[PDB]
């Protein structure tokens, strides 16, 4: 029908509402650069060991979804960036235990995939076979949410070149 | 004996009435009229001739049993609704009670935005009146704005003055 509403957007034009939330919470602010702050720290997501760029507007997403208070005593540096993040913008570094590990996929040559994991500051080494490997470097530990790759076929190039869309989806707890 | 209405038409092709209007039978009845339609041999027509006949009556006319209708019809019908180019804010059972049908319109009112009313047959006792709701599948967190209600209760018919026993979307519907 023309007077349906889908649910998340393809490419086709058109205007669609999402599921009724209630697990989220979100915030608006304009940064004004007066003078930025700066301090190492402990946190979920984020690359470790390089300085990011904190706003009030994106706190929530490149320095992940808050800690627990009953997870040990690891909530402290989140509570202290929001604290002092409504005057100013900031420059927090992560730093990561040595015993942290980022996922990371590996196909074959006839393209069959292969799990894997890797801890953080090694980099990363293909063996005799398995043409090229794809892993993620955000941090996140995929495990809640659950983020998921999904590679369909595309029209090939002028010069004859094979093209595929990658696509990468997020799964939450619920289903959506 | 009861006039419905009468017009003018002619098996002419191109006959137009004396105030600019089309007099060809097809188009005739299919414009003006609310009650006939009609289709004309397109090489028969030039040489026919009609003449004058007094009380033609319909003979075979039959609905059949309206009692069982197959869940195909039901699906049928559904899949019209959904099709329909309107505005309508609320999607009644107004009666059905085939599982199947009730899932379709669970489907539809969650895609329209809209909130359902159905309920589910009035003469199930209190006991087996509980597996009746899982068993139409609308128990979820996808169907988050219909509504199943039940009503094992006897009235006085407006009509027939009879014992009669149905359903209470519409009460429901009235309300809101």
């Amino acid at each position: 029908s023309q007077y349906s509403i889908q649910q998340s957007l393809g490419n086709a034009s058109g205007v669609a509402v999402s599921p009724i939330n209630a697990d989220a919470t979100l915030s608006t602010g304009v940064a004004l650069n007066s003078s930025l702050w700066a301090g190492i720290g402990v946190f979920a997501r984020g690359k470790p060991f390089t300085v990011l760029a904190v706003t009030e507007s994106n706190y929530e997403d490149v320095l992940g979804e808050p800690l627990k208070p009953s997870s040990g005593s690891q909530f402290e540096p989140i509570r202290h960036v929001y604290e002092a993040i409504q005057q100013t913008s900031g420059y927090v570094v992560r730093a990561v235990p040595d015993d942290a590990k980022f996922p990371i996929i590996m196909f074959d040559e006839s393209g069959e995939p292969a799990y894997s994991a890797l801890p953080y500051g090694s980099e990363i080494e293909l063996d005799s076979g398995e043409a090229f490997a794809i892993y993620v470097d955000d941090g996140d530990p995929c495990i809640s949410p659950t983020r998921e790759l999904t590679i369909e076929t595309a029209t090939a190039d002028s010069a004859g070149n094979e093209r595929f869309l990658l696509k990468l989806t997020q799964t939450t707890s619920l289903g959506v | 004996v009861t006039t419905l209405e009468t017009h003018t038409v002619s098996l002419a092709e191109e006959a137009k009435d004396d105030m600019g209007r089309l007099c060809y039978l097809p188009t005739a009845l299919e414009a003006r009229s609310k009650y006939l339609r009609a289709v004309v041999n397109e090489e028969l027509i030039s040489t026919a001739k009609v003449t004058n006949k007094k009380s033609l009556a319909f003979t075979g006319g039959t609905n059949g049993d309206q009692s069982k209708i197959s869940t195909a019809a039901y699906l049928r019908a559904v899949k019209v609704l959904n099709n329909a180019p309107y505005m309508y804010t609320a999607v009644l059972g107004l009666g059905c009670y085939d599982n199947a049908a009730i899932t379709a319109l669970g489907k539809i009112c969650a895609d329209r935005l809209i909130d359902g009313f159905f309920d589910v047959k009035p003469t199930l006792t209190y006991a087996e009146a509980l597996p009746a709701v899982e068993d139409t599948g609308l128990l979820g967190t996808d169907y988050v704005s219909c509504s199943v209600y039940h009503y094992p209760f006897s009235c006085k018919d407006k009509w027939t003055q009879s014992r009669v026993v149905f359903g209470l979307s519409g009460v429901a519907y009235a309300a809101k």
